[PDB]
């Protein structure tokens, strides 16, 4: 015994219990989702209201990198902040020497070797967070989603925190009901039903909620907040969808 | 017992890390297949996109190191993603340092170098993979070079990774006694995925369709992989057979 | 580098590390310096263990640090060389900027320093060694002695010994070092330093090294047989 | 248990016993409050003493003009971080011209702290603060925990018994907002709250420390005889 | 990251034994059987190629190395250790003999520098010893020829004739009872392979047995012709056919 | 600073340095010392580089008696000689050089006889029976070339000595200011007050 | 992070020992024994090779005696590898000397450095000490011929005879029997062949067995010369002290 | 074992708690502030009666205007008095002006947490540093291995600190003349020192305004010791 | 070959008074016979009561009261708020100045 003590040690079956152990700090986290449509991404995801206490709209946790990635995530907040940090460098980087923003599946591989170092040494400890993240790009819409091994795939649908079962067959219908493509306001107003119904999970405390989306018709490729009447409208949505 | 924990030796003489790296291989329950043909060097992997919600371009587990060089790779994705761009980096620096381009066999050794060092500096873990490397050599001809967590490397006639690789392996075997030469005997790179597929099927006693399958294949100047349509042309050639 | 703390306090406020350095010291040969009116004396047992051993060339217990200033040890012989060759190098420095050679005072100081620093400096332990340090400041006729221990803490001392049977030596001392009229000569000085050596040591033979210094780089260590004229006369007085 | 010799060592359940042991420090800190409106932000804070020949220890460093913290837990650890605040405030000014957004000092302070929490031979900071400004966008109250979450707030407490002026700032949210262009009535609106935290010991003229930061007003520390007024 | 582990991972127990030392050597014990004979006129160095799997094309893997022209390595133990090994003694050749004398090292200069190489991987922060035992073979102009063998440990000895390995226990006893100081580089072929026989259980051919000699210059593998006082490499690698060629007259 | 000359007679080492410091248009001082013990049976004199000369002299001096506290022992003056050459040798390649000449004069009480070490700023060292630096060699090497013998007395040196002063004196374009004259034989240093 | 794993190779036993130092001395004190004996005109190093093997090529062999000058040699008991690691150093180091002062290294010199080296490893660093005990023999125009021995601690000291590695205290007993100062060359080393004869370990001493040299006056006249005695050399003198 | 920069469950350092433990085991110090100068007192304490207590230095000059005493490992004190020293005086020459007592109270406080693996632990020694300038007047702080400070009108650290500590709460008050100080300081060492007080095993010093920081000597120190016995006697 | 310094022209005037002081100076900004600025305030109240002009190369005058401004700031910050007195100031400036002696501040100061 012993073999979880330490972050990079193979355990007699050939895993690293630390990782494993990182991933129950992202089970414990809120619920976050990324949807992919016909020409964008859509993210959201559940703030939960400790206090009245809390300034509605002023802690806000999806993040942008560049001017056309967004990024989400659940488990340690600032681990995800790191995240997003040397995502933001490496952006920076690429573009500086290439000219071109960084395409998405390079942005991708950049934060999976940047997590996978931390997989590496005892020195470190792995990251606690699963991200959510994606955008449009010279070849069209993107959306990944980061686990603290630094595994990562691309996705239709993603999902994690505490209420990711639920999401993820949320998600499964979505992308069944809707087999020839989903549009950008469409994506919008299903992720809001989606966190809604997530949000059964956690019914302790109520939430406030938070979208954002990159699109290639809706927001000229540029990640933007979902603010205001569109997002009044996607509040409304899920309402009566619960109901 | 913490000779258990870092790459010192146990004592019998054991490196017990080392061990437990080369058992995270089999995670993935992946198994690939590498052959040789005349002109030209066929690699086959299982594909297995379990989650719907996954997109199934995205899922692979084979590379395209160089122009001339394509890698597999048996293990979890983060640990293959780290070896395929070291592996690129190393191919690059090569061509730019001795103007020529890397040989397969040259790469599989300089990886090998790296996973030797990982197996003698403590504050480094081996990682979990196994990496099969393939091109048609200017100077060899076609050419599958395979590494380890060990840092063990060798060159074959044809080779087999993952959990069933035995069935592989004893199939491929039982070939080679019965044509006595080091490779299938063809001219045309299809025929060779079609050998390649045809005894995977036979030897795990499974079938394929075209979304269960990544091909990748080496000849003279260049590595590629397959589209699903590519193997289903490969697939539907078989069924006539 | 190498960082590890090894210095370190234990739940009771002890540094461990340090301790264990004094039992070093406790284990090491006796010594034993004395101060008269206008000399000091510094006396150095020899193990009993070690015949066969050639005496023109084996380290010396006593080390003349400049020509005015000298340091014994007890506790490990290869840990006193590195402080050695520190003073030596610090005395010469304060030469070359100040133009004037070091006080005894301020060389113990340094030595001490140096022993401090490495209590609380990571990845190295601390001096098994306590040290005497003995001598005159420039144009003073005044003795001085000073004692150091591997925590760092130094003081002055009338008469002090460290080592193995320190305990017995220091008791002898106590009782026979009257600070109202101190040892008046050469003579008296080496006696009393040799008196208290002979209630630990076991032969006046070669187990008995006596350096005395006088003002103004006055040093001379002793040879075999004017230290056993003194063991002699010593044995012959004790007859009532 | 065998989980929280260091910071770079999750626990079974995902937890980090060293930064939650960092948390306890500010449990044991003295109790100070926070809140604000729209045009002025307050912080309160009962200072301890060691005994009765000794000085009551500050809790309240100013960072700015326009921005300044309260402490609970290690004051050398606050003392670093306020420093920190300090010079990236400074870099602001001299290199931008702009004075420093709270939430930027907030994301600052977040990622400063994060550092220390992933790291061997690292320990996290032992101390919690109550970051209060006004800037571009009006008066601005945040809470810094170790853990490296900071959270942007109406009004908040920290330290031993903060529960009750918690309770009641939440009780209280839709009266004190509201306290418009009058600094006293916030001020004594936030003295209101950090008694509900006292328990024996009583608020006196060298035991109370007040701060404020508003539309013109440069942030200000009140001790002494200057806080007789509302005691 | 950095390395933290500037620290031994060798280090004495309470009986004075040095556990990673001793723990290599074991792993060495389990390793193939290799061996080196010496002649008046020569040295030969072998061992078995125990290949992985039937598909493995046991000729891309050499466990006999050259290291100079009159140079030659053969190992027991750890294969990737070895290979690591034979890429810094090569290199340490050039780094710290060819390029400031302008020759090649003599052998037991050579075995001193892979010596002190292994020594170090004993002492070091952060490093376990090497898992192998080299013997290594080779020729230079005032020494003659010589054979050595150096242990994980970076200890080296002289020997007229050895083996290390699985079965090193008897091959020495078998060595001991056929060699002489008038052997010839055939008879010292001839005894190397009868001796490596007896390890053997499996197939013992050309193909599943490795060998190579250090002996006369050889021309023919020089590369070119006009420089008289360049005679070409002393070290030589026996063919597949050359081997079957002396097993009929075994 | 200028003028530093050296003779070995049959038993000691004779050294005359001049006293004048001389700053642009004025002589600063008229009694300046150019020398420095080494150990009790070697000294050496120096001329250069203004700051730099007494900062080499004071350096080599330090070095010596280090030397001589650690063995309990005086370095030979052929020791002396070479470890200061190594210096000079090393220096020359520096960022900034030392720019120092320097005579060594010493008795080596092992072999009984008196030693002359010449070196340069740039580590040029060779053992002579009379040397120079500067232009002071320009007149006094013909001198000595003609009176010089390797019998001679201490006394006999001071007289051959003197000759090559008051030819200085009277050829040399600067007022040095007499010299300081220093004897070193196996009794160890001593300073001629008379000169 | 790996301080679990680290060992502490230079900290105090509550008793104020060195762990490492006295383990390592432990190892030493298995290795084949190196007598060292001082006479007026010269010095004798003698060592017992462990237990061989008739496949050992001896006259190329070298395990016990060095050349650091050709002044000074050094016997060695322990890790062979550890000792030439030293060795190299030291050669390095006296010629350092020669190349500074140009005169020869003074024997307590090159003893004091080298054991001083040692000494660093066992208070800072972190790693082991070197499993190695030293006997020095050599000659300089300050002290004439010496005789030094250095053990891990980095302590060293000066001895007219000296063992080192298995059986001391019996080689040494021996030693202080029949050492007597008035000693030749010649004496000492019939003395030296006949404490290794009754200390052995082995069935008999034999010439296969031991490495031998001698430093000698013995030239033209106020010079020294190093002999290392080839397997022949020592065959000889063995049957001249009658021992085989 | 464990990290040298780890908290407890109760959110406490280890190795700073530890420290407050060697500190307990030290000789005692005393410092009273009043408005006509900071007195400041030890217990010297020689182990041996042959020790020359007048080398026991543990009342020290930092500048014209503040001095500082300790307790605990005495050793540990040597660098944080070279800290003190040189950064009044480095003070002085950046701003020609003497430097305030908490600005270098704060300085030598600064140092005690740079420990880890910067130093490999904390300082096992607190001092009292007594001072003047012209904004706060007279001063006395409390300085810690904690890296914590506070400032005190009397405080007393060492062993017999529990006792002393009590009985300064009694007798401190704000019209304290220096005198009266002075022989309470002595008063209270007499009363916790386990050997009789004279003018050999304990030591005064203070700072005034007027004449800077001053250690008494051993024949002044003398004079009050007798004027001390001679006030007690009567009633 | 690049020359990192210019001269900006202007004059600047200080006298002190009994119980006042006055720091004047010209608001032209000049290079060669060009003009930049008819008004660009070279005299600048630093805090604590104190006036500071550096005057001569405009980009290190700028410089150097800048550091200035940011020196009183941090006096006040490790100081408990106490006032910098001008003699403090003077001799903290002569630091400032003097740091640069191998590269200097192209500019004659007044406060
Ligand atoms: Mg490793
Ligand atoms: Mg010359």
């Amino acid at each position: 015994t012993g073999y979880d003590l330490s972050n990079s040690v193979f355990s007699p079956d050939g895993r690293n219990f630390q990782v494993e152990y990182a991933v129950k700090a992202v089970e414990n986290g809120t619920t976050s989702i990324g949807i992919k449509c016909n020409d964008g991404v859509v993210f959201a995801v559940e703030k939960l209201i400790t206090s009245k206490l809390l300034v509605p709209q002023k802690n806000v946790k999806i993040q942008v990198v560049d001017r056309h990635i967004g990024c989400v995530y659940s488990g340690l907040i600032p681990d995800g902040r790191h995240l997003v940090n040397r995502g933001r460098e490496e952006a920076a980087s690429f573009k500086k020497l290439y000219k071109t923003p960084i395409p998405i599946p390079a942005f991708a591989d950049r934060l999976g070797q940047y997590v996978q170092a931390h997989t590496l040494y005892n020195s470190v400890r792995p990251f606690g967070v699963s991200t959510i993240f994606g955008g449009v790009d010279k070849n069209g819409a993107h959306l990944y989603m980061l686990e603290p091994s630094g595994s990562y795939w691309g996705y239709k649908g993603a999902a994690t925190g505490k209420g990711r079962q639920s999401a993820k067959a949320e998600l499964e219908k979505l992308v069944d009901h809707h087999p020839e493509g989903l549009s950008a306001r469409e994506a919008v107003k299903q992720a809001a039903k989606i966190i809604y119904l997530a949000h059964e999970d956690n019914k302790e405390k109520d939430f406030e909620l938070e979208i954002s989306w990159c699109s290639l018709s809706e927001t000229n490729g540029l990640h933007k907040f979902v603010k205001g009447d569109l997002l009044q409208e996607a509040i409304d949505f899920a309402q009566k969808e619960i109901n | 017992g913490y000779d258990r924990h870092i790459t010192i030796f146990s004592p019998e003489g054991r490196l017990y890390q080392v061990e437990y790296a080369f058992k995270a291989t089999n995670q993935t329950n992946i198994n690939s297949l590498a052959v040789r043909g005349k002109d030209c060097t066929v690699v086959i992997s299982q594909k297995k996109v379990p989650d719907k919600l996954l997109d199934p371009t995205t899922v692979s587990y084979i590379f395209c190191i160089s122009r001339t060089i394509g890698m597999v790779v048996n293990g979890p994705i983060p640990d293959a993603r780290n070896a395929a761009l070291r592996a690129k980096a190393e191919a690059a620096e090569f061509r730019y340092k001795y103007g020529y381009d890397m040989p397969c066999d040259v790469l599989a050794k300089r990886m090998a170098n790296l996973s030797q060092i990982y197996t003698q500096r403590a504050y480094m873990r081996p990682l979990g993979v196994i990496l099969t490397f393939v091109s048609v050599d200017e100077e060899l001809g076609p050419s599958i070079y395979k590494t380890d967590p060990a840092g063990y490397y060798v060159g074959y006639k044809a080779t087999a990774t993952g959990p069933k690789q035995q069935e592989i392996t004893t199939n491929l075997e039982n070939h080679f006694k019965k044509s006595k030469i080091d490779h299938i005997n063809e001219e045309s790179w299809e025929k060779v995925v079609e050998f390649a597929i045809t005894h995977m099927i036979d030897a795990l006693g499974t079938e394929f369709s075209k979304n269960d399958l990544e091909v990748g294949v080496a000849t003279k100047d260049k590595f590629f992989t397959l589209s699903a349509e590519n193997i289903e042309e490969r697939l539907v050639a078989i069924a006539e057979q | 580098g190498y960082d590890r703390a090894l210095s370190i306090f234990s739940p009771d406020g002890h540094i461990f590390q340090v301790e264990y350095a004094l039992e070093a010291v406790k284990r090491g040969t006796c010594a034993v310096g004395v101060k008269g009116k206008n000399c000091v004396v510094l006396g150095c047992e020899r193990r009993s263990t070690l015949k066969l051993q050639d005496t023109r060339i084996t380290p010396s217990k006593v080390s003349k640090i400049d020509s005015h200033v000298v340091l014994s040890f007890s506790g490990l012989n290869a840990d006193s060389r590195i402080l050695i060759e520190k003073a030596r190098v610090e005395a010469q420095s304060h030469r070359l900027t100040l133009e004037d050679p070091v006080t005894v005072e301020y060389l113990t100081r340094y030595v001490a320093g140096v022993q401090q620093r490495y209590t609380q400096s990571g990845g190295v332990r601390p001096f098994g060694v306590s040290t005497l340090i003995a001598g005159f400041d420039p144009r003073d006729d005044e003795p001085k002695l000073y004692q150091t221990e591997p925590s760092g803490i130094y003081s002055s001392w009338s008469a002090q010994t460290i080592g193995r049977n320190s305990k017995t030596v220091r008791e002898f001392l106590e009782k026979n070092y009257d600070r109202k009229e101190p040892p008046a000569t050469v003579e008296e000085c080496v006696k009393l330093t040799v008196r208290s050596l002979l209630e630990v040591v076991q032969t006046g033979a070669k187990n008995i090294e006596i350096t005395v210094v006088k003002p103004d780089s006055d040093i001379v260590a002793l040879s075999s047989e004017e230290i056993n004229q003194y063991v002699t006369q010593i044995e012959q007085e004790k007859q009532e | 248990n065998n989980y929280d010799g260091d910071t770079v060592t999750f626990s079974p359940t995902g937890r980090l016993f060293q930064v939650e042991y960092a948390l306890e420090a500010i449990k044991q800190g003295s109790v100070t409050v926070g809140l604000r409106s729209n045009t002025h932000a307050v912080l309160v804070a009962l200072k301890r003493n060691a005994d009765e020949l000794s000085s009551y220890q500050k809790k309240i460093i100013k960072c700015d003009e326009h921005m300044g913290l309260s402490l609970a837990g290690l004051a050398p650890d606050a003392r670093v971080l306020s420093n920190y605040l300090r010079q990236q405030c400074n870099y602001s000014s001299l290199v931008f011209n702009r004075k420093l957004a709270v939430e930027r000092a907030g994301h600052l302070l977040c990622d400063k702290a994060q550092k220390n929490t992933q790291s061997y031979g690292g320990r996290p900071y032992g101390v919690g603060l109550l970051i209060i400004g006004y800037d571009k966008s009006g008066a601005h109250l945040l809470e810094f925990q170790p853990s490296g979450n900071v959270t942007e707030l109406y009004g908040t407490a920290i330290g031993a018994r903060s529960q009750g002026a918690k309770t009641y700032l939440e009780r209280t949210l839709d009266t004190f907002i509201k306290i418009d262009g009058n600094p006293d009535e916030l001020i004594k609106a936030g003295v209101e709250a950090i008694s509900q935290s006292l328990r024996d010991e009583s608020l006196t003229v060298d035991n109370l420390s007040i701060a404020i930061v508003g539309k013109d007003t440069p942030f200000t520390i009140y001790d002494g005889e200057a806080v007789a007024k509302y005691i | 990251m950095t390395d933290r582990y500037s620290f031994s991972l060798t280090t004495f127990s309470p009986s004075g034994k040095l556990g990673q030392i001793d723990y290599a050597l074991t792993a060495v014990k389990q390793g193939v059987t290799s061996l080196g004979i010496k002649a008046t006129n020569g040295v030969v160095i072998a061992t078995e190629k125990k290949s992985s799997s039937p598909l493995a094309m046991s000729e891309t893997l050499s466990k006999v190395s050259l290291l100079t022209p009159d140079i030659g390595a053969v190992y027991s133990g750890m294969g990737p250790d070895y290979r690591v090994l034979v890429d810094k003694s090569r290199k340490v050749a050039h780094t710290s003999y060819k390029r400031i004398y302008g020759e090649y090292p003599p052998t037991k200069l050579l075995v001193s520098e892979v010596a002190k190489i292994m020594q170090e991987a004993t002492q070091s922060g952060g490093v376990r010893p090497f898992g192998v035992s080299l013997l290594i073979a080779g020729h230079d102009e005032f020494n003659g020829f010589s054979l050595y063998q150096v242990d994980p440990s970076g200890s080296y000895f002289p020997w007229k004739a050895t083996a290390i390995g699985k079965g090193s226990v008897a091959a020495k006893t078998f060595l001991e009872k056929r060699w002489n100081d008038e052997l010839e580089l055939e008879d010292a072929i001839h005894i190397a392979l009868l001796t490596l026989k007896e390890s053997v259980e499996g197939e013992f051919n050309g193909d599943t047995i490795e060998l190579a000699i250090i002996g006369d210059e050889n021309p023919d593998l020089l590369g070119y012709t006009g420089i008289p006082t360049d005679k070409g490499p002393r070290f030589r690698k026996l063919t597949s056919q050359e081997i079957n060629d002396r097993l009929e007259a075994l | 600073m200028d003028i530093i000359l050296g003779i070995r007679v049959q038993d000691s080492v004779i050294l005359a340095s001049s006293k004048a410091v001389t700053r642009g248009i004025s002589v600063l001082k008229d009694s300046d010392d150019k020398t420095r013990q080494l150990s009790p049976h070697t000294l050496m004199s120096f001329a250069g580089e203004a700051g730099d000369t007494v900062q080499f002299a004071e350096y080599i001096q330090a070095n010596i008696q280090l030397y001589s506290i650690r063995e309990d022992y005086e370095l030979s003056p052929q020791a002396v000689s070479s470890f200061v050459r190594q210096e000079l040798a090393k220096s020359i390649r520096s960022r900034r050089p030392y720019q120092v000449n320097v005579l060594i004069g010493g008795y080596d009480k092992k072999k009984n006889k008196p030693e002359l070490y010449q070196i340069d700023y740039l580590g040029t060292k060779v053992e002579l029976p009379y040397g120079a630096h500067g232009y002071s060699g320009f007149y006094t090497f013909s001198l000595l070339d003609h009176h010089y013998r390797p019998d001679m007395t201490t006394e006999e040196g001071l007289d051959l000595l003197k000759l090559c002063v008051q030819e200085l004196e009277k050829r040399m374009p600067m007022d040095f200011k007499g010299v300081i004259v220093k004897i070193v034989d196996k009794d160890g240093i001593r300073q001629v007050d008379d000169f | 992070g790996s301080r679990r794993y680290d060992s502490r190779t230079t900290i105090f036993s509550p008793e104020g020992r060195l762990y490492q130092v006295e383990y390592a001395l432990e190892s030493i004190s298995h290795a084949g024994t190196a007598i060292g004996i001082m006479a007026s005109d010269g010095i004798v190093l003698a060592a017992e090779r462990k237990v061989t093997s008739t496949l050992l090529e001896q006259d190329t062999s070298t395990e016990k005696l060095y050349k650091l000058n050709d002044k000074i040699a050094v016997a060695v008991a322990g890790l062979t590898a550890d000792a030439e690691i030293l060795i190299n150093t030291a050669r390095i180091h006296a010629q350092n000397y020669l190349k500074t002062y140009n005169e020869d290294i003074p024997v307590e010199i090159l003893v004091r450095r080298l054991s001083d080296i040692k000494q660093g490893y066992t208070q800072h660093g972190g790693l082991r000490p070197f499993g190695v005990s030293f006997i020095y023999a050599g000659y300089d125009d300050r002290y004439g011929y010496q005789l030094y021995t250095s053990n891990p601690s980095g302590n060293y000291t000066g001895w007219k005879a000296i063992s080192v590695g298995a059986n001391t205290s019996a080689a040494q007993t021996l030693l202080q029997m029949d050492y007597k100062d008035d000693m030749k060359v010649d004496d000492a080393i019939e003395l030296a062949l006949k404490t290794l004869s009754k200390t052995t370990d082995s069935s008999a001493l034999t010439y296969d067995r031991l490495e031998f040299a001698t430093i000698r006056k013995g030239a033209n006249d106020g010079e020294v010369y190093q002999k290392i005695f080839k397997p022949q050399e020592i065959k000889d003198i063995l049957v001249k002290t009658g021992i085989t | 074992d464990r990290g040298v920069s780890t908290f407890s469950p109760e959110g406490r350092l280890f190795q700073v708690e530890y420290s407050l433990e060697a500190i307990k085991l030290g000789s005692t110090a005393i410092g009273i502030a009043t408005k006509e100068g900071v007195v400041l007192g030890v217990e010297k304490r020689a182990t041996s009666p042959l020790l020359e207590s007048d080398s026991i230095e543990k009342i020290v000059e930092i500048d014209r205007h503040i001095g500082c005493a300790m307790s605990g490992l005495t050793a540990d004190a040597r660098s944080m008095i070279e800290h003190a020293r040189t950064a009044a005086v480095t003070h002085n020459l950046y701003y020609d002006e003497d430097i305030n007592v908490e600005s270098l109270t704060q300085s030598v406080c600064d140092l005690a947490l740079r420990f880890g693996e910067l130093m490999s632990r904390p300082f096992g020694v607190a001092l009292l540093i007594a001072g003047h300038d012209a904004d706060d007047g007279y001063q006395l702080f409390h300085a810690e291995p904690s890296g914590t400070f506070y400032r005190y009108n009397a405080k007393a650290i060492g062993s017999g600190s529990e006792g002393a500590q009590a009985e300064l709460l009694n007798e401190w008050h704000s019209s304290l003349t220096l005198k009266e100080a002075e022989l309470l300081v002595l008063k209270i060492l007499k009363q916790v020192m386990e050997e009789k007080l004279d003018e050999n095993n304990a030591q005064l010093s203070c700072i005034t305004k007027q004449d800077g920081f001053k250690i008494y000597d051993n024949e002044k120190t003398a004079e009050l010791i007798k004027e001390l016995k001679e006030k007690e006697a009567a009633e | 070959q690049f020359n990192p310094y210019g001269d900006n022209g202007g004059t600047i005037l200080g006298i002190a008074g009994e119980d006042f002081a006055v720091l004047a100076g010209d608001t032209r900004n000049i290079t060669d016979y060009s003009i930049n600025s008819r008004y660009e305030p070279k005299v600048f109240d630093c805090g604590d009561n104190i006036v500071m002009s550096a005057n001569g190369f405009a980009a290190d005058g700028d410089a150097l009261v800048k550091r200035f401004k940011n020196s009183v700031k941090w006096y006040h910050f490790d100081h408990n708020d106490k006032k910098l007195s001008i003699n403090s100031a003077a001799r903290n400036i002569q630091h400032l100045l003097y740091g640069k002696r191998f590269f200097p501040y192209y500019v004659h100061t007044i406060i």
